[PDB]
């Protein structure tokens, strides 16, 4: 109930303040994929392979920079807000229940 | 496509939906009125008032 | 609370769709017919046989009292 | 003869239980010692006899029933709680009997 | 408190543990669907019945043409009117679909919620009396004396407690009062009960058609049951409104068409198609007393079905036995309702005193009979 809940504020209120504070901690989350030379290694296998080329943590920071509020709400609901989701449960389930309940989480903050 | 136009545009935003279902029923009601009434009475041609109304309405004494 | 206290259950896996990646009345023909023609049949003579013949009592009763109303031509045959 | 055998046959293809996958054990109202009975079950039986009920419940919901192959076959129906019911029962007549004397 | 505010408060709290997150059987059929409409039924008649007591004039000299007057100038009262009276079948079909259902399928093992719902059935009827002698027409008032009149049967208190009822000597201007005042205040009752009745019933949770345990495969109520209630109450509701609007007198008597006239005896009288029934059960017996205590028990029975369940199973789902028992009881019911439509004569007479005495025979003897024969035949 909580998740879903903080999903939709992603959608529909999120403040400069909370982007202000996930970039940094994802700048520092993409300085830390490079705390060595295998993880630096992996990334350049990687981002040729997916993206065709190197993208240097300069270009990230450039990029995560532009990121703002307004730019959150738009591209989560993009992608979230009233979205089927799909679902994986395991173990003593019970008390979590109906895909129907869960997929009117999706919608309205 | 009407229902992706649809669905953006009424159907998306809760509050939209909202206004949808007014907007909706206001439009619903006038036709759906106008046209219930135009059944009724055809299928009762010169047997209610209104059909008859002329001979006594300004046209007697 | 009742969700989370009910049963003991375990290894049980389910599959489900959305109800949007689906169609609401899905194979009337191929599914749902005959189904209903196999509950029909299935039931039939257990519910029919009591009304049919609550039915014909009811005829019977109805039609012997109109026939008790009627006069009996044997009761003036002789009434010259 | 196989008197009573064709009739008790009879009946249970007429109940129709056995449509649904389910054991006539499985049909059991769960009064007080059915309950305990089930208590005594062995894993796995007990966790058959859940799949089987939750399976029943599906097809009845879904106003369909098993295809004729999978049917239960009245030789092939496995009296699984009759013996622990029984004893439940016999345990439970001793203690009313002797509160009593 | 607690993270969602519809657990926490202490109202939400109450409808969210009864029509939210309150876990349903996933099995559930049609027959299910009357509870709700008898609820909405319920609102419904206190509704319309309200609009229509704000008109309405409890006085011989004004009843009937109180009446005359809401369905003449009120405006739709003419409306209102249809609907408190064929909301009033409305409720029976309802209550009896919901009666034979529980029937069927053992719900009576649910000991209190079945007696909380007997109770709501006397209470119902009682209101429905009560409220037909209101418009005071000619069956109003001949119904409200037969009726009446039965009890000065009762040894020594007889004629005291009718006398008392009345307020008088006969059925007149006092009693109409009172029956006033009793129609009004009854429902309330039926809707305070009917309280007690879901708070019995949450303790165990719904019964389902095949009878065995369903924790293994709960459903929120909402939205599958809120869904399905729904359209349950517009599927009925089509036929009641087709009636109401397209047939406004198909059941009612045309013998109350006319002012309450006590000297001027209707030449058949008989009650509404949901007391027809207990009506031919009534006339089953000739002697005074026999005949009251026999309709008495044509209802009161109902709190002895629990005691005479002899079947290892809940239903009668794998009871092929008791299913055309079960539907023999039916027809023996619509028997019964055509003979209390009937004058007292042959044939009438002699057919009605069979399916009258087989009614508590197939209740009081065979169910629990068949259901024992019924054990002996899967080897239990
Ligand atoms: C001229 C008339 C104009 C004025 C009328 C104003 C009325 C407007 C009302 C406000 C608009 C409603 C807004 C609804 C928004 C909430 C919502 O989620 O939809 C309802 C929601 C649907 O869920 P989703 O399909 O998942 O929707 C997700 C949206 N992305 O719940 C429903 O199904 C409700 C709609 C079904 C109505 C059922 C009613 C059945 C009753 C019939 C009997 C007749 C009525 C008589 C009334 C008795 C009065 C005494
Ligand atoms: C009492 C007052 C008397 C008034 C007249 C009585 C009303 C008569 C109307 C007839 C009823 C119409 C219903 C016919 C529906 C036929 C039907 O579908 O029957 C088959 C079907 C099969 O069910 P399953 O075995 O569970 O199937 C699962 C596996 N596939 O049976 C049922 O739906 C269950 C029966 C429940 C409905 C019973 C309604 C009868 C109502 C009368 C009241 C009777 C009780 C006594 C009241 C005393 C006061
Ligand atoms: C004003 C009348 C009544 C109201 C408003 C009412 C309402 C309800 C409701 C809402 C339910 C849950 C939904 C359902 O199972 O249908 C219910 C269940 C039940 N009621 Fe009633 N009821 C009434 C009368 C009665 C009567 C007359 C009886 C029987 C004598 C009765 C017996 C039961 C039982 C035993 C259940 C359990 C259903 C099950 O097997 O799951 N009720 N009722
Ligand atoms: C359990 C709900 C109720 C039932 C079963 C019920 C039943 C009836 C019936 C059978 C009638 C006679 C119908 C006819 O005219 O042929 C009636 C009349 C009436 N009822 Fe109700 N009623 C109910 C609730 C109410 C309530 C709560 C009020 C308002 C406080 C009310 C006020 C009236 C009035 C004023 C009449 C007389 C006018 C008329 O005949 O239409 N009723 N009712
Ligand atoms: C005031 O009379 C009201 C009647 C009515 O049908 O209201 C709905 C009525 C009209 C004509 C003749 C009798 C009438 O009343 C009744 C009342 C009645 O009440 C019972 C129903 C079931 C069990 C016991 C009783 C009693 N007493 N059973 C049959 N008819």
């Amino acid at each position: 109930f909580c998740a879903q809940g903080e999903w939709m504020r992603l959608c529909t209120s999120t403040t400069e303040s909370e982007v202000k504070r996930a970039k940094n901690h994802l700048r520092s989350a993409m300085v830390a994929q490079l705390d060595g030379t295998t993880p630096v290694c992996e990334t350049i296998g990687s981002h040729l392979l997916n993206y065709g080329r190197r993208i240097s943590l300069e270009e990230w920071d450039s990029r995560i920079s532009a990121v703002d509020a307004r730019m959150v709400r738009d591209v989560c609901s993009k992608y979230i807000y009233d979205k089927c989701p799909a679902l994986a449960a395991v173990g003593p389930i019970e008390q979590l229940l109906d895909y129907n309940r869960i997929r009117s989480g999706m919608y309205w903050i | 496509a009407l229902l992706r136009q649809a669905y953006s545009a009424l159907f998306r935003r809760t509050s939209t939906f909202a206004l949808t279902v007014v907007l909706g029923a206001v439009l619903f009601e006038r036709a759906f009125d106008q046209g219930a009434d135009a059944i009724f009475e055809h299928l009762n041609e010169g047997k209610l008032w209104k059909h008859i109304k002329h001979k006594y309405e300004a046209s007697e004494e | 609370i009742h969700f989370g206290n009910l049963a003991r259950v375990r290894h049980i896996i389910t599959y489900s769709l959305s109800p949007f990646e689906q169609r609401a009345i899905p194979n009337i023909f191929s599914d749902a017919l005959p189904n209903v023609w196999r509950r029909f049949s299935s039931q039939v003579f257990k519910v029919a046989p009591p009304f049919l013949g609550a039915y014909l009592l009811y005829s019977w009763g109805t039609q012997e009292f109109e026939r008790l109303k009627r006069k009996n031509p044997a009761d003036y045959e002789n009434d010259q | 003869g196989r008197l009573m055998d064709r009739i008790r046959k009879w009946y249970y293809n007429a109940a129709g239980f056995n449509k649904y996958g389910l054991m006539r054990d499985d049909t059991l109202y769960e009064d007080d010692d059915v309950k305990e009975a089930l208590k005594r079950l062995p894993e796995d039986l007990y966790n058959e006899r859940m799949f089987r009920i939750k399976r029943a419940l599906d097809l009845s919901l879904k106003h369909r029933i098993l295809p004729k192959e999978q049917w239960v076959k009245y030789e092939e129906d496995k009296p699984y709680l009759e013996p622990y019911l029984k004893e439940v029962i016999r345990e439970r007549l001793e203690r009313e009997a002797w509160n009593k004397k | 408190m607690a993270p969602n505010i519809r657990k926490s408060h202490p109202l939400l709290k109450m409808i969210n543990n009864s029509l939210i997150d309150l876990p349903a059987p996933s099995n559930i059929s049609a027959w299910w669907n009357f509870g709700s409409l008898l609820a909405v039924c319920l609102m419904t008649q206190i509704l319309t019945g309200l609009l229509l007591a704000m008109h309405y004039t409890a006085d011989t000299s004004l009843a009937f043409s109180s009446v005359a007057h809401t369905c003449r100038n009120v405006q739709y009262g003419w409306l209102i009117r249809n609907l408190h009276a064929n909301g009033a079948s409305f409720f029976f079909i309802c209550i009896f679909l919901h009666i034979g259902r529980g029937l069927y399928y053992g719900s009576y093992l649910y000991k209190e919620t079945w007696n909380t719902g007997v109770i709501l059935l006397l209470t119902l009827m009682a209101t429905a009396f009560v409220g037909y002698v209101l418009p005071w027409g000619q069956m109003s008032f001949w119904g409200a004396t037969v009726i009446t009149n039965l009890f000065s049967a009762i040894p020594y208190i007889g004629h005291t407690l009718v006398e008392w009822a009345w307020g008088g000597f006969s059925v007149d201007n006092p009693t109409l009062t009172r029956f006033f005042a009793l129609h009004f205040l009854l429902p309330f009752a039926i809707a305070g009960i009917t309280i007690i009745h879901l708070t019995f019933l949450h303790e165990s949770g719904s019964n389902n058609p095949l009878g065995i345990s369903s924790d293994s495969d709960k459903i929120p109520f909402h939205p599958y049951y809120s869904f399905k209630d729904i359209l349950g109450l517009t599927l009925m509701l089509t036929p009641f409104l087709t009636l109401a609007l397209f047939s406004p007198n198909l059941l009612g008597d045309p013998e109350n068409f006319t002012p309450a006239n006590p000297l001027v005896t209707p030449p058949h009288i008989k009650p509404e198609w949901y007391f027809l029934f207990a009506y031919a059960i009534l006339r089953s017996i000739p002697n005074k007393l026999g005949g009251v205590l026999a309709l008495a028990a044509s209802v009161l029975i109902l709190f002895l079905i629990p005691f005479l369940h002899k079947s290892k199973q809940r239903t009668m789902t794998f009871r092929p036995l008791s299913q055309t028992l079960f539907w023999l009881l039916v027809a023996n019911l619509l028997i019964l309702t055509w003979i209390g439509s009937q004058p007292v004569e042959h044939p009438f007479i002699i057919i009605g005193q069979m399916a009258s005495l087989s009614y508590f025979t197939i209740l009081l003897i065979l169910f629990p009979t068949i259901g024992t024969l019924e054990n002996k035949m899967l080897n239990y």
